[PDB]
């Protein structure tokens, strides 16, 4: 949980790269037809690839951090796994290189959904990561990156599960736009009128590009940016460009946030299919900044 | 008996795209299939459920269209019974309204004596339903039996 | 031979709600009990104001052997749990619009 | 000589010229109006290329057109139930309800396939009027539980410059919506979660159903077209009227019976 | 400026920003209704597709009748 977390260098500015995929559980395909990945024409996910890959690119580097959420698809890769499997991931698990961030089922829709059915929904995936992982495989904030709006009462009912953040994408466009301007991306969600502080206290973060990586770093198999290349004596070398363009992407992030730290969406719509694409030149590109 | 599918399928319901009812037809149409499916365990768990609480020996059933006046047991049956359940914590003085025959239905409480009902029509459908009250307890039932005049 | 059931020995005041009677498991059931008004709805009938229930004997069906309390999702121990802190510049009782959840082992 | 339908709590009138609710009282007397209007959908304009859809909700008109002006009734007065069948259209009807000692009006709607053979996306709503000033407030409840107040144009967070009059004022409702003078309260409780929102004030609406004919660049890449058996739909819609110190009490109490409904199982014998 | 870039998780970007003990302002409102864009708003599937919204919102007092009997009963 927060004992396994990496270590900050104060005095500086922080980019957490949180490398993620939002896997509908059904939008334009079925669920089986997500998680199999069948009719890859109407859109190509096959949600059952993304998990073998992640584990192993999380197996290839102990650094490698990846947070996935939608328990249904998970629930369901699980059983299918060998008790081999089963031990490994518990252990990447136990030390947080494989963390859970919403934890429900599905995530939820904020706007027509019944707080009595979200909550059957939420007890639901918290209780296969209770069962399956235990205090180490709890959520410990929650993740709606895709929802449109949100309610006071789903920020009651997750200061009540117990969360202790909650992180969003969609907001007005003139919020938005005012809370850039206002330092204001970030605070405290008092979500009741009638329960007594800190009992509906969420804490929320508003995200900086929706969910999806800033315009050029996004290395999954659906995307086309260029990729990282190192080799000096190569014409492809974009390695010394790459570095020039992230650190001013990077501060000028942070003049956003009040706090020395920011994070960065890694991932969009059922990415890491093939989670090297995506590991391999984010390694570089830890490294090539930091250097 | 099994409430596990169906609990499961309200989940997945609660997805973004499902209730918010911005996904694909076909995919709206898969959603509506993992609800009717779980629904069958559900109603094989009541029915053991039921018969366990009253001792009843016949085999029950369920209306679902009763959405737009249709049940085949209770517009062909002389005979039956209605079970109402009531999940509320405190008691329910509910109104029935089942599809019947053109004929006159008595009906009798859980003590046996005669309830008040009333056969009231649809417009322009010519087709009609049984009435009456149904005092139920909370998180309790009531049963009463109906039988059609000659 | 049963006409009428009903699953309390005394029914819920007014003000609260029976949001969740399940089977947990094989001798276990998951309880949540929710107070359905928010401050200022008392309507004239202090029903905004506090509960409190006894849940020994609230149920005939059954009996409640032992209990513990947990988290809205039931998937903590309310008592063994916390969570950060952030500065901004049996007989249950319960408040407006206060749900407590609990797992009581039971028996038929 | 008025259509009237009564139960021992409530008495509903209809306008003779119109066959449409006219007033509603406690036996706090209320000159309520309700009748079913419909959006013309929007395809997109020289404003903006956008256009009603799946999510989107963008009325090419902010002034909603009668889907008919009078209702033809019929009346059913029984032992047990007392109702007035209302036929606006071939695709539109309702039946409004008093049963035996219940607290509210049930109000049935059934609104049938939208014709949408004159080439125009519809998005069709039930509106309330009256003449109780609410000064642009209003209240929706939040998934159900806590309710939070809307005010017409304005936003808590920030100055809003609105671009939309009638989009950008509808708010989810999960289970009711209200408005009040201050002095008496006009409740308004659904079966499902609908759209709505308080327009003119005095009013309410809340959105029974909607077809468009072209999506809304969102992603689905359908237009909310073909539902095939959900062409046709039917909802009902619970009306509570008391003064304002007594309201809550009551919606909360029959929301709940409203959920929580009971079950009914049927045997042979 | 300086820059420390990092993998991480939502939860430990948090923890940062707890450990950072600051004031922060506070938020009593609801998110409604949502606009990417002027003359835009995601407010119609409030009441998208009837039916289905009706379908499932039945399935859930169903499904808790259907609780509430499990338990009542002890197989
Ligand atoms: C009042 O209240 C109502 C709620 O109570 C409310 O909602 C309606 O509720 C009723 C029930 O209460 C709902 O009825 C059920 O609906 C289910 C869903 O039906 C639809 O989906 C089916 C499956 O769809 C997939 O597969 C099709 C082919 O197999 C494709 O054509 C689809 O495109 C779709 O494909 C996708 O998914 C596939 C995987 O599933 C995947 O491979 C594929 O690639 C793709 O991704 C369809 O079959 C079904 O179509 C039928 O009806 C339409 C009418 O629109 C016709 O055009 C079709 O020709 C066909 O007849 C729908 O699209 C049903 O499955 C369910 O059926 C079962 O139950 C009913 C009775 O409840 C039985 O009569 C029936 O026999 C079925 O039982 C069968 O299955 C069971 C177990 O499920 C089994 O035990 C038994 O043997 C049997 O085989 C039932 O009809 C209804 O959906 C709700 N409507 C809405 C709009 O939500 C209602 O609105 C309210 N009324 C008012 C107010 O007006
Ligand atoms: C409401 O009244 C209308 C009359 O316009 C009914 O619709 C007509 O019904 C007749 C016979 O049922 C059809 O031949 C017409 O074509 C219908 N009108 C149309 C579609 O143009 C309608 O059935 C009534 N609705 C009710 C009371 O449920
Ligand atoms: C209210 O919204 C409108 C549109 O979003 C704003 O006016 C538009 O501003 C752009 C440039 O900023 C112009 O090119 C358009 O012509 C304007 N639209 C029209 C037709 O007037 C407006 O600025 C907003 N309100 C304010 C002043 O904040
Ligand atoms: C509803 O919208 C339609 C579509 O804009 C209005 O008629 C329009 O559509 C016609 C073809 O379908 C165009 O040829 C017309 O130019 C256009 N009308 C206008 C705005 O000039 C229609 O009038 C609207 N319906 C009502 C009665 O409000
Ligand atoms: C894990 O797999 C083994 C087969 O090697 C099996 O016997 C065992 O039961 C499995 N885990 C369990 C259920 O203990
Ligand atoms: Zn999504």
């Amino acid at each position: 949980g927060y004992k396994t977390c990496p270590k900050v260098k104060p005095d500086m500015l922080n980019v957490h790269l949180v490398p993620h995929t939002h896997d509908d559980v059904g939008w334009l395909k079925t669920v089986d037809q997500y998680f199999y990945g069948i009719y890859n024409n109407i859109q190509p996910a096959g949600v059952q690839y993304i998990l073998d890959s992640v584990i192993s690119s999380l197996l290839a580097n102990p650094t490698r951090r990846f947070i996935y959420v939608e328990i249904a698809f998970f629930s369901r890769w699980w059983r299918q796994q060998t008790n081999a499997t089963q031990k490994i991931v518990r252990e990447l698990v136990r030390q947080g290189r494989l963390e859970f961030a919403n934890g429900g089922w599905v995530m939820n829709d904020e706007a027509t959904t019944h707080y009595g059915a979200i909550i059957d929904q939420m007890t639901l995936g918290l209780r296969f990561l209770e069962e399956t992982f235990g205090s180490d495989g709890r959520p410990r904030v929650a993740w709606h990156i895709d929802p449109f709006g949100h309610s006071r009462e789903q920020a009651s009912l997750f200061a009540q599960m117990g969360f202790d953040g909650f992180f969003f994408g969609r907001l007005d466009y003139q919020d938005k736009k005012v809370r850039k301007k206002t330092l204001q991306m970030e605070q405290v969600w008092r979500a009741s009128t009638s329960l007594k502080p800190p009992t509906a206290d969420l804490f929320t973060s508003v995200l900086p590009n929706m969910y999806n990586p800033p315009e050029g770093l996004c290395w999954d198999m659906l995307c086309a940016d260029k990729p990282v290349v190192e080799d000096t004596r190569s014409p492809e070398y974009n390695a010394k460009e790459l570095v020039r363009y992230f650190l001013k992407l990077a501060t000028d992030q942070g003049k956003l946030y009040r706090t020395k730290h920011t994070v960065m969406t890694m991932g969009s719509d059922f990415q890491y299919e093939n989670a090297n694409t995506w590991f391999k030149n984010l390694d570089k590109l830890i490294q090539l900044v930091n250097a | 008996g099994d409430s596990a599918p169906l609990n499961e399928a309200m989940a997945v319901l609660q997805h973004h795209d499902a209730v918010s009812g911005t996904s694909r037809q076909h995919v709206a149409n898969d959603y509506a299939r993992q609800l009717s499916e779980g629904w069958r365990p559900c109603e094989v768990l009541m029915s053991n459920a039921l018969a366990h609480l009253s001792g009843l020996k016949e085999d029950f059933a369920f209306c679902r269209k009763l959405n737009i006046s249709i049940c085949p047991l209770t517009q062909t049956a002389e005979r039956f019974q209605v079970i109402v359940y009531n999940p509320l914590g405190r008691k329910v003085d509910w109104m029935v309204r089942l599809p019947v025959s053109k004929h006159v239905y008595l009906v009798k409480d859980p003590g046996g004596k005669i309830v008040p009902s009333d056969v009231v029509t649809i417009p322009s459908s010519d087709s009609q339903e049984l009435l009456f009250s149904a005092l139920v307890p909370a998180v309790g039932f009531s049963i009463y039996s109906v039988s059609q005049m000659p | 031979p049963r006409t009428q059931f009903s699953g309390l020995r005394r029914e819920l005041p007014p003000s609260v709600r029976l949001l969740t009677l399940a089977r947990w498991g094989p001798e276990t059931l998951l309880l949540r009990l929710e107070h359905q008004f928010a401050v200022g709805e008392d309507s004239g009938r202090n029903l905004s104001s506090p509960v409190t229930l006894d849940l020994t004997n609230l149920f005939s069906a059954f009996t409640i052997t032992n209990l513990r309390e947990t988290t809205l999702a039931a998937n903590q121990l309310l008592a063994y749990a916390s969570r950060l802190q952030w500065t901004t510049d049996a007989t249950i009782t319960l408040q407006p619009m206060e749900i407590r959840t609990f797992l009581a082992s039971v028996q038929w | 000589r008025d259509l009237v339908i009564q139960n021992e709590y409530l008495r509903a009138r209809f306008d003779p010229n119109t066959g449409l609710l006219m007033e509603l009282e406690n036996l706090l007397l209320l000159p309520v109006r309700q009748a079913f209007y419909w959006y013309n959908a929007s395809t997109g304009n020289n404003l903006s290329s956008q256009a009603s859809g799946a999510y989107i909700f963008r009325p090419n008109q902010n002034k909603p057109l009668f889907v008919s002006h009078w209702a033809q009734t019929h009346l059913v007065k029984a032992s047990l139930v007392q109702e007035v069948h209302q036929n606006f259209s071939a695709w539109c009807s309702q039946v409004v309800r008093l049963y035996p000692r219940q607290r509210h009006l049930e109000l049935e709607w059934t609104v049938g396939p939208i014709p949408v053979g004159d080439g125009w996306g519809k998005e069709v709503i039930s509106r309330f009027d009256t003449a109780l000033a609410t000064r642009g407030l209003f209240y929706t409840d939040s998934n159900g539980r806590e309710i939070l107040e809307r005010r017409r144009n304005y936003r808590p967070t920030w100055k809003l410059n609105q671009t939309e009059p009638v989009a950008g004022n509808y708010y989810p409702v999960n289970s009711r919506i209200y408005i009040t003078d201050g002095n008496m309260q006009l409740t308004v409780l659904t079966d499902r979660s609908q759209g709505g929102s308080s327009l003119r004030d005095g009013s309410l609406e809340l959105m029974v159903h909607r077809r468009l004919l072209k999506d809304d660049a969102r992603g689905v890449g359908e237009p909310l077209n073909k539902e095939g058996s959900g062409l046709w739909v039917r909802g009902r819609h619970l009306v509570l009227l008391d003064k304002k110190e007594t309201a809550a009490a009551r919606h909360r109490l029959q929301a709940e019976m409203e959920v929580l409904a009971p079950q009914v199982v049927l045997a042979q014998g | 400026i300086r820059v420390n870039v990092l993998y991480s998780t939502p939860a430990c970007y948090l923890w940062e920003l707890n450990k950072a003990n600051l004031s922060w302002s506070v938020k009593k409102d609801d998110f409604f209704p949502y606009a990417d864009g002027p003359y835009m708003f995601w407010t119609g599937y409030f009441s998208s597709r009837p039916a289905l919204k009706r379908y499932e919102r039945l399935s859930y007092n169903f499904l808790q009748v259907c609780n509430q009997l499990e338990a009542l009963a002890g197989p």
